[PDB]
């Protein structure tokens, strides 16, 4: 009831102005699909056709979700929402379920759906102007403003918050013990239940949205059993720690334990429990690399000490929802990639290793950017946020592919990064 | 004539109002030129004469411009511009000819006054204010008002197009073939009907805009082969640039040598072999606008070749949705790389090279892949897709290569050319250590204040070496030191360093590197059998190095 129109005055931050970031160029492919996607949208009259008193425009990719053959066009509000939103991370910002990080199982339900009744503020209308571009500017881009919350703006959950709430009402009523949290477009279901007994609560409400006024996509796609995985389940309780462990071996050369040395140096940032000022002397001499050296030490009582404080997870690390997240990745081998999710250098908060195979189908490209959303996930799951990643990858050849591979509706921010020496010694 | 068109609304910048700069009488000579045009044009609605009160008022100069008859009148909108609201701006992207599809004959228009054909939003002419001056006497407050895109206004350019796009629409409809590109003032038409039929689309378009005021003066198409667009010539098989004449002074200024990257760079879109690194290279924090800058032999080389690679000329040809689209990369010099792109053998459809950026050192392998990725991305611009490489370097060569390398990466599947010189790893560390093979603690330090320092190592074997360094970095010794071990070593060896520094910039394998003294050590480890690397605690846990640190 809003005096406007249903409009929720909808309002960029102080002294700031909407965005006016560069659409890249897309291959035929997509700027088919794109095209198709939109006229429709024009019909349902979701978006409307802009001129050239709008000097406003955010990017817009074309994706594809759980499916393998129906596309979907991804807009990139991150420059819009870091413009308004903020005035909306608070004026009708949503809290965050400190348990959800602590059910046994979650799982994720797509409601981008909702939005597209609810209409948009006809002033605010003009910052959501995104271009469908031509090959070779043959021609200029088709130029469209949203008329209904746009899925991808931040603004979207918020003003519609309200309507959410009320619906799953009913379900969080049968159903107490369960979770829901929503980020942006998403819904983050969590339960204590079993296996199918989780799944069918969420078929329930799955069911529960569905009867009342929302589709809603997935958790999964089908029945039909064909050995995949691409069906997303979470399971917060087993994700724990760090593998910052030292070498079992049988034959130590100097090379081995001149390495050791540096590693256990390393963590000295970290874990208290070692300093191998005794360990290290074990070779003041200048021995040989490929040469041994034995067991009996005044110092190995540091081996000792140290191999198992650096088991012991260290406490001093404190989130704080003003700092941003910032994640980093390693490449390290046989498609594994470590991480690790901090807010102050080396108080890590959250570390682990996201691993695919070793020489399938994959590449790297496609394993990064299939880690990233798995980091994000996690990571909006413990602290109802995304992370800033600094990928190890070159600028260009990400912007060329991650459209690719790329499933979630967000979109999280990131930087790329150099050499990390010997901080790829991580596993 | 004018407009049925609506008129897209405008509105200057938030808390902004008109201009008000007054008129610096001249020459009555002018004011009588302008006058009598003014009048030529309320007569055709374009200006309208206005009251007392429209405060607002802009320039208005009257230059007849140098071997003409008539004069033209320019009014300085600088003021307006800068308190009209900015625009979706007009394309400034342009086509690349490369990626223009066939069209066996093709039309040139030229929308001239068009500009002055499209309405102007109406509550927004007051600021369109401007006078010219009463000779002096009877005070004339001789005032007129724009009600069309002024000559030179800032949302004039984009609202022109948009009012064009809504119009050809219509047209376009009926004739779904007929493909249309329009830019500035410029309307290209193309059809695949004989010049009989198509000229019949010609003429019969011409009026279509006639009907919505757009007056072409042109009775034919004032179309001219080739076509002398954005620095190109536009032929029916073959696009090329405009004439490169490149200069040669006895002294070269910044912005001399600048204009010439400039003149080389787009020259480089189809003239296989140009170079241009070393030239560009001597503009470095050459920020001194007009300060000479003696060439180097090398500036002066490339200079020459790229002089003689331009002495004849080479034509480019269109586009085929229906062919592939190929790409080859070969290797030129020091660390360029050169390439093209083609549908059919020995033609091409553009061309291109690639230098890698001040960026420390590099490699062949990942600077080759860099080049893949310019020629996608450019690529995905011109095309819309992704070509097929065909590249010199072995399949194993680069799985090695990427497979080992600390960072993603994904180039698509290229081809294997025999045609050398081939991209290969000239070396490899051993990532195991050395049995046999002498241990050398090498190190190096300089006082960052004297600017001393010394490079040396000590053995396993007891051997012991200490170089004196003077004017050096704390830096440029750790890998002397290196250096210094790689001379003495063997066939084989294990060099240890306190040096993440050095340990990382051999670690990456160059080949190539700005740095002389890297160079040093790349030659070094090729002839090396096995060579192995280690970096301990730089400093404090004092191991084996606890020696070298001492008498170095
Ligand atoms: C002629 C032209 C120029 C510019 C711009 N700028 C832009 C476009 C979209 C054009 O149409 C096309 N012209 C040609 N070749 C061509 C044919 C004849 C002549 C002549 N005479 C010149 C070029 N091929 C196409 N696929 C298209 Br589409």
């Amino acid at each position: 009831p809003i005096s406007p129109i249903e409009t929720v005055p909808v309002k960029l931050k102080p002294g700031m102005d909407g965005p006016k970031v560069k659409q890249w160029p897309l291959t035929e492919e997509k700027i088919k699909a794109l095209v198709e996607i939109c006229t429709e949208m024009e019909k349902e009259g979701k978006i409307s056709k802009i001129g050239p008193e709008n000097p406003y425009n955010t990017p817009v990719f074309a994706i594809k979700k759980k499916d393998s053959t129906k596309w979907r066009k991804l807009v990139d509000f991150r420059e819009l929402n870091k413009r308004t939103q903020d005035f909306w991370e608070v004026q009708l910002g949503i809290p965050h379920p400190a348990g959800l990080k602590k059910n046994k199982s979650v799982t994720v339900l797509d409601v981008g759906d909702a939005y597209f009744s609810v209409p948009l503020d006809e002033d605010f209308r003009k910052y959501t102007a995104f271009t469908i571009p031509s090959i070779n500017n043959e021609t200029p881009g088709i130029r469209y403003q949203y008329n209904v919350l746009p899925q991808g703006w931040k603004g979207s959950p918020a003003i519609f918050q309200s309507s959410m709430t009320k619906i799953l009402e009913p379900f969080k009523k049968q159903n107490p013990d369960i979770v829901i949290y929503q980020y942006m477009d998403d819904l983050y279901v969590g339960s204590d239940l079993e296996i199918g007994q989780h799944r069918t609560k969420i078929e329930e409400l799955r069911q529960h949205l569905l009867r009342w006024g929302l589709t809603t996509p997935d958790k999964k796609h089908q029945k039909e059993p064909p050995f995949l995985w691409m069906g997303y389940e979470l399971h917060p309780d087993k994700w724990t720690v760090q593998p910052i462990v030292l070498p079992e071996k049988d034959s130590w050369t100097v090379n081995d334990i001149q390495k050791l040395v540096g590693k256990l140096n390393w963590a000295s940032q970290i874990y208290p429990g070692i300093k191998v000022r005794q360990l290290s002397k074990l070779l003041r001499g200048t021995k040989a690399l490929t040469e041994v050296i034995p067991l009996t030490e005044e110092a190995e009582l540091e081996l000792a000490e140290n191999r198992e404080i650096l088991k012991e997870p260290v406490h001093g690390v404190y989130y704080d929802p003003s700092k941003d997240l910032i994640a980093e990745i390693q490449k390290q081998g046989q498609g594994q990639w470590t991480y690790q999710i901090y807010q102050e250098p080396f108080k890590n908060l959250k570390t682990g290793k996201y691993a695919r195979m070793r020489g399938a189908h994959t590449n790297d490209v496609k394993q990064l950017t299939e880690a990233v959303q798995k980091i994000t996930t996690e990571s909006i799951v413990i602290w109802g946020k995304t992370p800033k990643f600094k990928l190890p990858i070159q600028k260009e050849t990400w912007e060329t592919w991650w459209t690719e591979y790329w499933q979630a509706t967000w979109i999280p921010e990131w930087e790329f990064v150099n050499t990390p020496p010997l901080v790829k010694l991580w596993y | 004539p004018i407009s049925p068109i609506e008129t897209v609304p405008v509105k200057l910048k938030p808390g902004m109002d008109g201009p008000k700069v007054k008129q610096w009488p001249l020459t009555e000579e002018k004011i009588k030129a302008l006058v009598e045009i003014c009048t030529e044009m309320e007569k055709e609605g374009k200006i309208s004469k206005i009251g007392p009160e429209n405060p607002y008022n802009t320039p208005v100069f009257a230059i007849k411009k140098k071997d003409s008859t008539k004069w033209r009148k320019l009014v300085d909108f600088r003021e307006l511009n800068k308190r009209t609201q900015d625009f979706w701006e007009v394309q400034l992207g342009i086509p690349h000819p490369a990626g223009l599809k066939k069209n066996k004959s093709v039309t040139v228009l030229d929308v001239g006054d068009a500009y002055f054909s499209v309405p102007l939003d109406e509550d927004f002419r007051k600021y369109t204010a401007f006078t010219i001056p009463s000779i002096n006497n009877e005070t004339p407050g001789i005032r007129y008002q724009y009600n069309v895109l002024p000559q030179g206004w800032k949302g004039s350019p984009a609202i022109f197009q948009s009012s064009m796009t809504k119009i050809l629409e219509p047209f376009k409809k009926q004739n779904p073939d007929i493909v249309i590109y329009q830019y500035m003032d410029d309307l290209y038409v193309g059809s695949d009907l004989e010049i009989g039929q198509h000229r019949t689309k010609i003429e019969e378009l011409r009026q279509h805009l006639l009907r919505w005021g757009l007056t072409t003066p042109d009775k034919k198409h004032q179309k001219e082969p080739p076509f002398l667009w954005m620095g190109y010539e536009l032929h029916p098989d073959k696009w090329t640039v405009q004439p490169i004449v490149l200069p040669e002074k006895d002294s070269w200024t910044v912005n001399d040598i600048q204009k010439l990257v400039g003149k080389l760079n787009w020259a480089s879109q189809i003239y296989p072999g140009i170079k241009v690194r070393q030239l560009s290279k001597l503009l470095r924090g050459t920020k001194a606008l007009t300060e000479v800058i003696p060439l180097t032999e090398e500036a002066e080389l490339e200079l020459a070749e790229n002089r003689e690679i331009l002495k004849e000329p080479v034509h480019g040809v269109y586009y085929d949705p229906s062919k592939d689209l190929i790409a080859e990369i070969q290797k030129q010099g020091q660390g360029q790389w050169t390439y093209q792109i083609y549908q059919e053998p020995f033609k091409n459809l553009k061309t291109g090279k690639y230098a890698r950026m001040r960026g420390a050192h590099t490699n062949d392998v990942k600077q080759l892949t860099e080049a893949v990725q310019k020629i996608t991305t450019e690529s995905i611009v011109i095309w819309g897709k992704t070509p097929k490489f065909k590249l010199p370097i072995q399949k194993e060569t680069w799985e090695t290569w990427w497979t080992e390398y600390w960072q993603a990466t994904w180039i698509p599947e290229w081809e294997f050319v025999n045609t050398p010189p081939l991209v290969k790893l000239w070396y490899q560390l051993e990532k195991e250590p050395i049995v046999g093979a002498e241990t050398f603690y090498v190190d190096g330090a300089a006082n960052r204040e004297t600017k001393l320092g010394k490079a040396g190592y000590v053995t396993n074997k007891g051997r012991q070496k200490v170089v004196p360094l003077t004017n050096t970095t704390n830096q440029k010794t750790e890998l002397q030191a290196i250096y210094l071990a790689l001379q003495d070593s063997g066939l084989e060896v294990n060099i240890v360093t306190d040096s993440q520094y050095a340990l990382g910039i051999i670690q990456a394998q160059p080949d190539k590197s700005e740095s002389e003294l890297v160079n040093q050590i790349i030659e070094q480890l090729i002839k090396k059998e096995k060579v192995y690397l280690a970096w301990v605690p730089a400093h404090k846990g004092i191991g084996g190095n606890e020696q070298v640190d001492k008498l170095v």
